[PDB]
This record gives structure tokens, sequence and C-alpha cells, in this order.
């Protein structure tokens, strides 16, 4: 069996087991969005 | 024309005013606050 996929470039629907938390905004936090991890401040955006 | 005019509020001379008006500088103030850059994200300011 050969499994093929792509990572951290597009929408995803297959994920590993992880508990999802609430959203914290206007604060310096560690974040993990669909497997992309980082540190920063999150704010509402006007992009579409 | 080459000396400051007491009546006008500017501290420079007429010719000095023209010279300073003839050069354009983007960086003016040397202070950029965090709130400003965060609140003007859509502008994509180069200094930010």
């Amino acid at each position: 069996v050969v499994l093929s996929f792509e990572l951290l470039n597009a929408p995803a629907t297959v994920c590993g087991p992880k508990l999802s938390t609430d959203l914290i905004k206007n604060q310096c936090v560690n974040f993990n969005f669909n497997g992309l991890t980082g540190t920063g401040v999150l704010t509402p955006s006007s992009k579409r | 024309q080459i000396l400051p005019d007491p009546l006008k509020p500017t501290k420079r001379s007429f010719i000095e005013d023209l010279l300073f008006n003839k050069v354009t500088l983007a960086d003016a103030g040397f202070m950029k606050q965090y709130g400003e850059c965060l609140g003007d994200i859509n502008a994509r300011d180069l200094i930010c």
C-alpha cells in the first residue's frame, strides 16, 4: 500500500488525533492551524 | 529671502522652505508604534 498526500499548502480533511481549543486574539500565542505551527498575534482580517 | 521671517511660523527661510519641499522622503518621524502597524495591516507599509 502506497499513500500519497500534500502538506501545508491547501485545504485538508484528513487529520491526526488532536484536541482543538478556543480562539485567542490580540495576544501573543502559540498556534497550530491544520498542522502549520508558529508563534504570533491573530487579528480579524479584511482579506477575502 | 535668505533669512528667517519672524511673522511666518516657520523657522526657516523662503529658499530653505522651497529646497525642503523639492525632496520627498517617506520616512518622517522615526517613530512607528506597534498599534499603528497592527491596525494598518491592509496597507502593507514598507516601514512596518
